């Protein structure tokens, strides 16, 4: 029985530019087991029309998933990704930085 | 250097019903099929256009094979729990991966291996006729599979069926599978300052990014993120560096990718 | 109440992906019959009773044969539930999952009356025990020897192999061996 | 084209 910690990246499909429609992504990979909960936050609150890809895994048997949704970036509207896993003591929030 | 790969996962949930089974298939870096046992009407679903016109006979045969494998995994999960003297209350995971690689145009090498709870269990050897068991429990499985002449059947699929259909998919979808998409690149400046080299919207995922300084590689002080999916079938990556404010024009970013006629060089 | 009876048609050895009938029956006019399986995957089936032609019965269809359907079966009669004593146990076995063993006769397939005759069952697979059918079981080239004693009435024999951790999953059948006493 | 095999 082995267990691995998820890696997280928060980013947008296209280069961000306020007032324009885009897609906000949260990419989790390298974790085990596959039971995981991932949430996209709009100013600290949950978005509810979020979809995700089909489960797959890599050479070392660790899983990866992508969570995505439609959104419109603006100014002083902050976004983050919140994931919880059996390997994490408390949930971990990762804020979206449009320069990374 | 094309390849076809399949990934299957079964997870047990004692009490909340029978195990969950999900399988996906790839050609190179492109998904083209999926199956989920928790769907309302479980069936194989296309995920790329070049398998959408195969006919209902094709997709019904695929659906029957997926349902058979989910039933097979359910028995295997119960057997493994006995091999390891585990309780009937905990959750456990079983993964399976196989596929073929092409080169002159035929089989370069085949794969077929399994894992239990995240660790190696049993794997088919590169000779496609002998097994490698990871522990004493997997030795029971090896003895059963040797008595069943099972390696003969996996080799026949990998050397014939896997290769034939990979060639067929590559021809029907050659306008997207065999035409690379070049990355769109630009450099950004972030205040000593930071230089970031971007690469977006490219396919396949293989790419190389390198910062320089009068032709000298700057590997020591280069931040670099893992290649990530864009969400539409393309990929992204960037490499950064920190520079004395004033010497920005002395540094260059270099991009190597299949979709470029020749490597690129950038400045801020 | 009294216990019912339980048999299999055409037999308890079921080829892979085939079907078999488990028939519970009694002279008591039970309203319902229950079929219970003990093994890897336990299950319980229910069928309404049928009372035509001088007996009360229920025909349970078990198929297509897979590994989760092999095991020990017992059936019950319901007076209303409110059940009776359990029937005699019956072992349903799946066959044809491994390669067939070899079956030979140590002092010859054709023998004289009164002579002793011993049958042998061998294979290169690491089977843990063997089964002989005309229904014996012996522990394990891995091979087991079956002594038949002084020859009286010969017949046709078959052989199967199995693994210890899965005693209801058998190999393919060996080629039949006919013994003749003259 | 998928493939389905024996139990462990």
């Amino acid at each position: 029985m082995i267990q691995r910690t998820p890696k997280i990246q928060v980013y947008s499909r296209h280069p961000a530019e306020n007032g324009k429609s885009n897609f906000l992504n949260c990419y989790v990979s390298g974790f085990h087991p596959s039971d995981i909960e991932v949430d996209l936050l709009k100013n600290g609150e949950r978005i509810e029309k979020v979809e995700h890809s089909d489960l797959s895994f890599s050479k070392d048997w660790s899983f990866y998933l992508l969570y995505y949704t439609e959104f419109t970036p603006t100014e002083k509207d902050e976004y983050a990704c919140r994931v919880n896993h059996v390997t994490l003591s408390q949930p971990k929030i990762v804020k979206w930085d449009r320069d990374m | 250097s094309h390849s076809m790969r399949y990934f299957s996962t079964s997870v047990s949930r004692p009490g909340r019903g029978e195990p969950r089974f999900i399988a996906v298939g790839y050609v190179d870096d492109t998904q083209f099929v999926r199956f989920d046992s928790d769907a309302a009407s479980p069936r194989g679903e296309p995920r790329a256009p070049w398998v959408e016109q195969e006919g209902p006979e094709y997709w019904d045969r695929e659906t029957q094979k997926y349902k058979r494998q989910a039933q097979t995994d359910r028995v295997s999960l119960r057997n493994l729990r006995g091999y390891y003297n585990q309780s009937e209350a905990g959750s456990h995971t079983l993964q399976w991966m196989f596929g073929c690689d092409l080169g002159d145009g035929r089989l370069l090498r085949g794969y077929d291996q399994s894992a239990y709870d995240g660790k190696d269990y049993i794997a088919l050897n590169e000779d496609l006729r002998s097994w490698t068991a990871a522990d004493t429990a997997a030795q029971i499985t090896q003895r059963k599979w040797e008595a069943a002449r099972e390696a003969e059947q996996r080799r026949a699929y990998l050397e014939g069926t896997c290769v034939e259909w990979l060639r067929r998919y590559l021809e029907n979808g050659k306008e997207t599978l065999q035409r690379a998409e070049h990355p769109k690149t630009h450099v950004t400046h972030h205040p000593e300052a930071t230089l970031r080299c971007w690469a977006l919207g490219f396919y396949p995922a293989e790419i190389t990014l390198t910062w320089q300084w009068d032709g000298e590689d700057q590997t020591q002080d280069t931040e670099l993120v893992e290649t990530r999916p864009a969400g539409d079938g393309t990929f992204q990556k960037w490499a950064a560096v920190v520079v004395p404010s004033g010497e920005e024009q002395r540094y260059t970013c270099h991009v190597q990718h299949e979709g470029l006629p020749e490597p690129l060089t950038l400045r801020w | 109440h009294r216990k019912p009876s339980l048999l299999a048609h055409p037999g308890r050895l079921v080829k892979s992906e085939e079907t078999v009938i488990l028939q519970c029956w009694s002279d008591v006019r039970f309203e319902h019959f229950l079929l219970h399986r003990e093994g890897k995957f336990k299950d319980t089936l229910h069928l309404i009773g049928e009372h035509h032609d001088g007996v009360s019965k229920a025909n349970f269809s078990i198929g297509p044969m897979m590994q989760d359907l092999a095991g020990t079966y017992r059936c019950y009669g319901s007076v209303t539930y409110q059940l009776s004593a359990p029937s005699d146990p019956l072992d349903i076995v799946i066959t044809g999952l491994y390669e067939k063993p070899s079956l030979s006769a140590q002092p010859g397939p054709t023998v004289l009356a009164g002579e002793s005759v011993t049958l042998s069952c061998s294979s290169r697979s690491s089977y843990d025990m063997y089964h002989l059918s005309l229904e014996c079981r012996f522990s394990a080239t891995f091979q087991a020897d079956f002594p038949l004693g002084p020859a009286t009435h010969g017949g046709t024999y078959r052989c199967f192999g199995s693994f210890r951790d899965s005693p209801y999953e058998w190999s393919n059948s060996s080629d039949p061996l006919l013994v003749s006493v003259i | 084209l998928y493939n389905t095999v024996a139990t462990l």
